[PDB]
RNA sequence: UUAGCUAGUAGGUGGGGUAACGGCUCACCUAGGCGACGAUCCCUAGCUGGUCUGAGAGGAUGACCAGCCACACUGGAACU
RNA sequence: UACCCGCAGAAGAAGCACCGGCUAACUCCGUGCCAGCAGCCGCGGUAAUACGGAGGGUGCAAGCGUUAAUCGGAAUUACUGGGCGUAAAGCGCACGCAGGCGGUUUGUUAAGUCAGAUGUGAAAUCCCCGGGCUCAACCUGGGAACUGCAUCUGAUACUGG
């Protein structure tokens, strides 16, 4: 179904994550739809990071599109920040 | 004053009825670095004998050619026996790329960036009478502005 | 990945001054300068075409120790730049950090600044680099760091290149031990008699 | 046979030019005085007249430097046996900008570096180096 | 508006159809000379009014039988 | 030599 | 040193058929269809985003990554 | 785990190929068209820097050579950018369909072409400016690029009807 999730792209011990929409029957690199934004779990976070766009995310919210569980925490955290 | 340099040399003979005297053939060129090449070439039973004898006909035989700081004005094609040369100027900083007929040519004019290619055969000299000749029928923008009349941009 | 031959064998085979020493002994009084090493070095050779590409290369790499791996790469990024290709290989090799710690005078061979910068004893605004081929950025400032001060190889430098002249775009400073880096050199600032444009002809081809 | 006039007009010029000739004569048609007009605003030629209304006969002064070829070497680009078309941006140039290059669009007969202020493409006829 | 081809008529035998050829100038890849290239496509002609060599005007329709994916408008030129 | 040839047939690459 | 190929083949009616249009299938009717802009036959090959080479135009190729199609001992068939 | 503190002492850590020309570096001895060498040219039957060895040097480098394969060099299938009197090549000649191409003047169409705009050309790769991993490789932000295709509005000089 449409849903939203990460795609683990980095070199090895350097893990990186892709904010993307896609299907559930598509692997983690697999064939995606569109791309919404960035993730970096090594980011010093004294600097850039982590940006997103709410308005591309609630125009497939709306339309009914599931959430992770890891890409919701960045969802509950760019508003206390912003 | 002037910058000198040898291209060539081989070593021809002659038969005679004794059996074959032998000779050298030795093509240079001269230059002053800021537009005047003049080329020569030499006749005689020793190589020491052969190179200076070449350069006595490089005093003459030299020619003026407009230069543009250091490159040329525009490409230009040249033709020969074998010989099809063409030369393109390029930008500040290229060096010069070409054979080793035409580094002798293009560095005793002072020519800095430009780029080269010679098609078809490859005897050192038939090359460099295209190149000298290929410069000769190159013109510069002012004289093509004292055929067209006009101190407009394009000067 | 280094060189451990003789280092004025290589100025006997060149017949240039390199800056291999630090310049208490003259360069004539240690080997005859003209000489080339081996049997028969009073003998002239002959140098061809090919030659004035090859001699012209040979020398900027034994300055700076850039093997031939390295320098190609140097190759491959002066290319890519925009403006002039010389004085983007020029741009590559003085912003080293070996020879940026070298031409303020920490360490009186090149052979010794390497080592400074290798053994833990260089900081880069507060940071240490212990590789010597850091590409050094503009407005930068570079110090000892506390332990090293200490060394010997540092109370010996200072006054080998006193004597000596010293680069405008650097600042140095001996009390503190520091120095900063504040612009980009050119080509009139450097060695003048070392021609740039026949080495980028024999990566040319 | 005749089939491309522009370059039975470019033979005629060229030849006059080197052999030293004072003037030449050519069948008219419209498009040639297209071409010979652009020519005689850029420097390469001096005056061309018209003669005849059923056998239009069109006319060439030549030019000369000190009995020196001014137009040194002309090139038909395109021909009836292979178009050749470019945009605003792909317009070539002659010598790197020395010689001109005879464009016809919408706009009429221009050159190149006329066609950058007027931004169009089209047929490229000659190269007037 | 609707998308809407060109062309005339090569074949008429056939009831409620007719065979109608498209040509189209191609610039070659490599060469660039333009060449005449032939599209012989099946049109539905109700009532059967096209002849030989009609000029005719042609649009786009779902799937009719095997071969068959375009339909009738009108006759520009009939029977010169 | 002529373009139109080689619309029939072009060059053969060995 | 492959020039003619093709009878469910090409089109139409009606019935049947699938989730959808349709010779997809059946009876009937018509003799057309395709093809020197390469039909048909034979041999070889997964394709593409790309990689590499090259001043460029081009050239060679499709491993790792990604997209799609096909295949799951060989062949055939249907259920769910 | 990276990282960092502390200890000891240069202590634990350099080889391969080449050296007649192409192509960077020269002498000596042994061998005697034999042995061998070799990518090309071709070296060696009594003085071989080319064989074998030694001395010395050069080019690379924790790698170095060789073999095989692709492109470049090769403008050596030449669109860019080749030729056909004698180097390979103009059918022995002629008619002629299909095909290609076509004088000049005006009107029209806007087909080809050109201008502008929309949609699209997945991401990654390459390119531009950055950021991050001590550096680099590598990862990554945005932009450019993807010279493509479709549609619409235009211009009418040329080509086509
Ligand atoms: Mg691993
Ligand atoms: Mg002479
Ligand atoms: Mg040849
Ligand atoms: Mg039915
Ligand atoms: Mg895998
Ligand atoms: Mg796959
Ligand atoms: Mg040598
Ligand atoms: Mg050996
Ligand atoms: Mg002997
Ligand atoms: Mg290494
Ligand atoms: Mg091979
Ligand atoms: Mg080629
Ligand atoms: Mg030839
Ligand atoms: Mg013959
Ligand atoms: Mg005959
Ligand atoms: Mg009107
Ligand atoms: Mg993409
Ligand atoms: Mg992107
Ligand atoms: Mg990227
Ligand atoms: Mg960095
Ligand atoms: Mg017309």
């Amino acid at each position: 179904m449409v849903t939203i999730r990460l795609a683990r792209h980095g070199a090895k011990k350097r893990p990186f994550y892709q904010v993307v929409v896609a299907d559930s029957r598509n692997a983690r690199n697999g064939r995606f739809i569109e791309r919404v934004g960035f993730f970096n779990p090594i980011a010093s976070e004294k600097e850039e990071g982590t940006r997103l766009d709410l308005d591309r995310i609630a125009h497939w919210v709306g339309q009914g599109a599931t959430i992770s569980d890891r890409v919701a925490a960045l969802i509950k955290e760019v508003n206390k920040a912003a | 004053e002037l910058q000198e340099k040898l291209i060539a040399v081989n070593r021809v003979s002659k038969t005679v009825k004794g059996g074959r005297i032998f000779s050298f053939t030795a093509l240079t060129v001269v230059g002053d670095g800021n537009g005047r090449v003049g080329f020569g070439y030499g006749k005689a039973r020793e190589v020491p004998a052969a190179i200076q004898k070449a350069m006595e006909k490089a005093r003459r035989n030299m020619i003026n050619v407009a230069l543009n700081n250091g490159t040329l004005q525009h490409p230009v094609k040249g033709v020969h026996t074998g010989s099809r040369v063409f030369m393109q100027p390029a930008s500040e900083g290229t060096g010069i790329i070409a054979g080793g007929a035409m580094r002798a040519v293009l560095e005793v004019a002072g020519v800095h960036n430009v780029l080269a290619k010679a098609y078809g055969s490859t005897n050192p000299i038939n090359v460099v009478r295209a190149t000298i000749d290929g410069l000769e029928n190159m013109n510069s923008p002012e004289m093509v502005a004292a055929k067209r009349g006009k101190s407009v941009e394009e000067i | 990945a280094r060189y451990l031959g003789p280092k004025l064998k290589l100025s006997r085979r060149e017949g240039t001054d390199l800056f291999l020493k630090s310049g208490v002994r003259a360069i004539d009084t240690k080997c005859k300068i003209e000489q080339a090493p081996g049997q028969h070095g009073a003998r002239k050779p002959r140098l061809s075409d090919y030659g004035v590409q090859l001699r012209e290369k040979q020398k900027v790499r034994r300055i700076y120790g850039v093997l031939e791996r390295q320098f190609r790469n140097y190759y491959k990024e002066a290319a890519r730049l925009k403006g002039n290709t010389g004085e983007n290989l020029l741009a590559l090799l003085e912003g080293r950090l070996d020879n940026v710690v070298y031409r303020m005078g920490f360490g009186a061979t090149r052979a010794e600044a390497r080592q400074l910068v290798s053994h833990k004893a260089i900081m880069v605004n507060g940071r240490v680099v212990n590789i010597a081929s850091y590409q050094v950025s503009p407005n930068d400032v570079v110090s000892i760091r506390e332990k090293a001060k200490k060394q010997s190889r540092v109370k010996a430098a200072l006054e080998l290149a006193e004597q000596r002249e010293k680069p405008t775009w650097l600042e140095v400073d001996a009390g503190k031990m520091e120095g900063t880096f504040k612009r980009k050199p050119e080509r009139s600032d450097l060695s003048a008699d070392i021609n740039e444009h026949l080495i980028v002809e024999l990566y040319s081809k | 046979s005749m089939q491309d006039p522009i370059a039975d007009m470019l033979t005629r010029i060229r030849n006059g030019q080197a052999a030293n000739k004072a003037a030449v004569t050519m069948p008219s048609s419209k498009l040639k005085v297209a071409i010979a007009n652009v020519l005689k605003e850029e420097g390469f030629i001096e005056d061309f007249k018209v003669e005849g209304d059923t056998k239009p006969e069109l006319e060439l002064t030549l030019k000369y430097f000190q009995g020196k070829a001014v137009v040194e070497s002309i090139q038909r680009v395109s021909r009836p046996g292979l178009r050749i078309y470019k945009r605003k941006d792909e317009l070539p140039k002659v010598m790197a900008g020395l010689g001109i290059a005879v464009v016809s669009t919408s706009k009429g007969v221009m050159t190149d570096r006329a066609a950058r202020q007027a931004g169009l493409g089209g047929e490229i006829i000659c190269y007037v180096a | 508006k609707i998308r809407t081809l060109q062309g005339r008529v090569v074949s008429d035998k056939m009831e409620k159809s007719i065979v109608v050829a498209i040509e189209r100038f191609v610039k070659h890849p490599i060469y660039g000379k333009f060449i005449k290239r032939t599209t012989k496509l099946h049109v539905h002609d109700e009532n059967n009014e096209c002849g030989i060599g009609d000029v005719v005007e042609i649009r786009e329709c779902r799937p009719l039988s095997k071969t068959k994916s375009w339909t009738l408008v009108r006759v520009v030129e009939k029977a010169v | 030599a002529t373009v139109n040839q080689l619309v029939r047939k072009p060059r053969a690459r060995k």
